[PDB]
């Protein structure tokens, strides 16, 4: 009985089309089930799944400790089949962040809000521009290139997983060129050798200031190598070499993963 | 390549199986006929160009049509422009980032409907289509199959788009073929037009597809292609003589495929 | 947002919760939000409450509910139930389980399933209705007419289960519940009830019980607790308290509202 | 006697939100006053052979009109289908064992089947929208009773005779609220068998004068006098019965004054 219920001049409007259309195909233990779709002349609504709390409240609940870190190991575990599966069903969700991710009291995580999701070509063509949250926007759409698919989910995951980390937002940017510039200072300024084709992109300018990179030993003191080594494959600069969902999945950081209760 | 192409392709394959109407459904629909549907799909075309809308968008606005209309009784002659405009304007708001406004739907309807009916037609529409609108298109398959071309070739592309098109139009036959089917007989004959080529072995093992599993849709289409011309419906044609598709409608047919 | 929710020619049990809780707007009644209808599912949208008596009394079974929050409780619980009865409904099924709960402070009736309009006065209705254990003895007895009083009876029920953290008269079948309620209250006669040995299911074989003080069948109650529960259990159910009368009752003349745990 | 004041009040309040419009049948373009009295009828036959209660027949009438008032075009070959549907929610609501869906087929003589009566109950419950709870005259009856101690069988027997000739004839009753119809009835009834007048404890309760009463009262004395040439006869069948003590044998009054 208890469940959670979304209340809806253009008529039905596109992000509920899309959030319906795509979700319903989706069935997976770590993606929110769409129970029902309940729709007459005046009202539309959609029943979820109740789950007890979001990854934001959780992260505050438990600011003084931070997370542990075989429970960060299963979320992000979790967090990454989802993913995977979503992207093997020609899904982007386009709004990775803390707040769009739900738990339960049994230790599982699930991907929601699939308002700002579609569903993307092979190849891909030119999609809306300035899409996902400023905090968790990739590289790609800042710097406002043609085409961008995948890899930018995988961005805003590997933001997320330092964010759980560290219990802090790991680039808190203020605008467009605030959030490149904070970007720039921890992983470097990019160049043609890490990054080619990034000096032609058409938001770039050359007028750019140089930062060396930094060390992740600084960057997430608590992670030892595995974990570095895999955070620093969901944020290469270049969107063709960032690991894929299911690729990561097989990362040595994985190979002892339980399933701990919050 | 990346490492879910193999996976969508796959799943493609099994939802293109069940997003399904029936052959010869406008046989149990009294008051209209698939010359009515051939003027309505070209119109489409039309409605396309105008407000330059991508040809995915095109192509789904039909599956919505034909699905709607394999599942209502007694759709009268006075409303199936209002089916085609709710079916346009659904696959706006799914495919496009700037989709026309409803005000827009309305003014190329030159104001045979009113902005209330059109909006009681997209809820109808919603309603017998189950929000399943994110059905796979011969656009999707083609898209995928261009890969195997290398290197690439956009004249080829623009030929095996124009025939897919070609095929929206006409009920009988192309109602008996899969996209999947459809996508692999108009890139072969596009291939074999523009090139001299054939069906790809690379294709044959991804698809599972031979050229004679593709034969009688081939066939089908080797016909289309010739007798377009003469055919009543003529804005695909008009739409592919443009230089932005390499002027492929303009194109002389093979006489023969063997 | 989170909320209860309900699915399923259509049932007579829908038909009467729909019709009679689009009425009753009143703060110790669950609201029902909204209700949609297609020609294959009805949904009735309830508003979200924490959880019910039963599972709170449980795990209260440590210290009990605290009194000041048990007195807040029955007070909010007869404003609910004068509002039923001053609309004309009748509950006709209160019990811990369909009484809900929230981190505020707040107490409301829920399910409306067996409940219905009475007329004035009132005819024979079902049978019998209410759970074995919170059932009137008229219903017992099988007496043509029942009313508002039922819903009083179960609710000094609940009162009772609350203070003492068990049920009151938990019987097996209807003669077994009877023998529970006479053991306590003693067994009834022309005196206290002017009816009994007329009612269609009473005998005169009927064993006799003299009436047990209160002091222990709900000891940590004061004396103004003590007179309200007799009132409530009281056997006549033309004399028995009403849920207006009861608000008036010196029991709550320092009532508040205590946040549960 | 403390909810009967209070229970009163809020009948009186609801009786005027529970309303029909009065000329909805001129709009109704192929249904007439006429065919509707041949439609309450029949429900009562219904009723009795079922044995269902006077409230689930007043309910079922109330339904009937507010859906008339509200849908646009009803074929007359409908009409029944219709009366089948109200009956049934009525007994769901009211009845404490409601009789089968396929009883409700078997009395049309499968005139529809049950597929019909299913979905034609479904767009009564949308166009009244699960709004079934309606003040009676039989609600408002039952409460005048209380003021005769000891009760009078005689008297109330002939004001719920009365009360349900009312139910047949749109005009002139649609225009009168139940709580009027109802002190019309008792009143009538009370000075036939009695001689007495509707009573000063009454007059209190309800705020009505005789005054007030008087024009429901003259319509439903003529009702009563010539009730023995109405067209539509199940109602006096009815109330010769022993159980409401044959009440329609009784002669009425010649005047009232």
């Amino acid at each position: 009985e208890v469940v959670a219920l979304k209340k809806i001049t253009e008529g039905v409007p596109s992000t509920a089309i899309r959030e319906i259309s795509l979700l319903k195909e989706l069935n997976h233990p770590n993606i929110v089930k769409l129970l029902d779709v309940i729709h007459t002349e005046n009202k539309l609504y959609l029943v979820f799944e109740f789950l007890h709390q979001d990854l934001k409240k959780f992260m505050d609940a438990s600011a003084l400790t931070g997370i542990p870190l075989p429970l960060i190991k299963s979320y992000l575990f979790q967090l990454l089949q989802g993913l995977a599966f979503c992207h093997s069903h020609r899904v982007l969700h386009r709004d990775l962040k803390p707040q769009n991710l739900l738990i339960n009291t049994e230790g599982a995580i699930k991907l929601a809000d699939f308002g700002l999701a579609r569903a993307f070509g092979v190849p891909v063509r030119t999609y809306t521009h300035e899409v996902v949250t400023l905090w968790y926007r990739a590289p790609e759409i800042l710097l406002g290139c043609k085409y961008y698919s995948t890899a930018v989910d995988i961005w805003s995951l590997g933001c997320i997983f330092a964010e759980m980390v560290t219990r802090r937002a790991l680039f808190p940017g203020d605008s467009e060129i605030d959030q490149l510039f904070r970007i720039f200072r921890t992983l470097g300024t990019p160049d043609e050798v890490v990054w080619p084709g990034v000096t032609s992109m058409p938001d770039y300018k050359p007028s750019f200031p140089k930062w060396a990179r930094q060390d992740f030993s600084k960057v997430v003191p608590p992670l030892d190598e595995d974990g570095r080594s895999l955070l620093s494959q969901m944020l290469h600069y270049d969107p063709n070499k960032r690991i894929s969902a299911k690729a990561a999945l097989a990362h040595p950081f994985f190979q002892d993963v339980t399933k701990p209760v919050p | 390549v990346p490492d879910y192409h193999e996976d969508i392709h796959t799943y493609l394959r099994e939802m293109e199986v069940k997003c399904k109407p029936k052959v010869g459904y406008m046989k149990k629909q009294p008051d209209i006929t698939n010359s009515m549907r051939a003027i309505l799909v070209d119109w489409l075309v039309e409605v396309g160009e105008e407000y330059k809308l991508q040809n995915e968008t095109l192509h789904l606005a039909v599956n919505y049509i034909d699905r709607f209309l394999s599942s209502q009784e007694n759709v009268l002659r006075g409303k199936l422009q209002l089916v085609g405009t709710a079916a346009m304007l659904l696959a706006s708001k799914f495919e496009e980032i700037y989709p026309p406004e409803v005000a827009e739907f309305v003014y190329i309807t030159d104001d045979t409907y009113t902005k209330k009916q059109v909006l009681r037609m997209e809820h109808l529409v919603l309603k017998v289509l189950t929000f399943d609108l994110a059905a796979p298109t011969v656009n999707q398959f083609l898209t995928q199959y261009f890969l195997h071309q290398q290197p690439a070739n956009c004249k080829v592309e623009s030929l095996a788009m124009f025939l897919g098109e070609l095929s929206l139009i006409d009920a009988d036959p192309y109602l008996k073929y899969l996209p999947s089917v459809i996508a692999g007989a108009a890139f072969h004959l596009a291939l074999y037009t523009v090139t001299g080529q054939s069906w790809p072995e690379s294709l044959i093992r991804k698809t599972g597809y031979t050229l004679e599993s593709l034969k009688p849709c081939l066939m089908d289409l080797h016909q289309t292609y010739l007798k377009a011309p003469q055919h009543a419906q003529q804005s695909i044609r008009e739409k592919y003589k443009n230089s932005k598709y390499h002027g492929v409608s303009l194109l002389n047919p093979p006489e023969t495929l063997n």
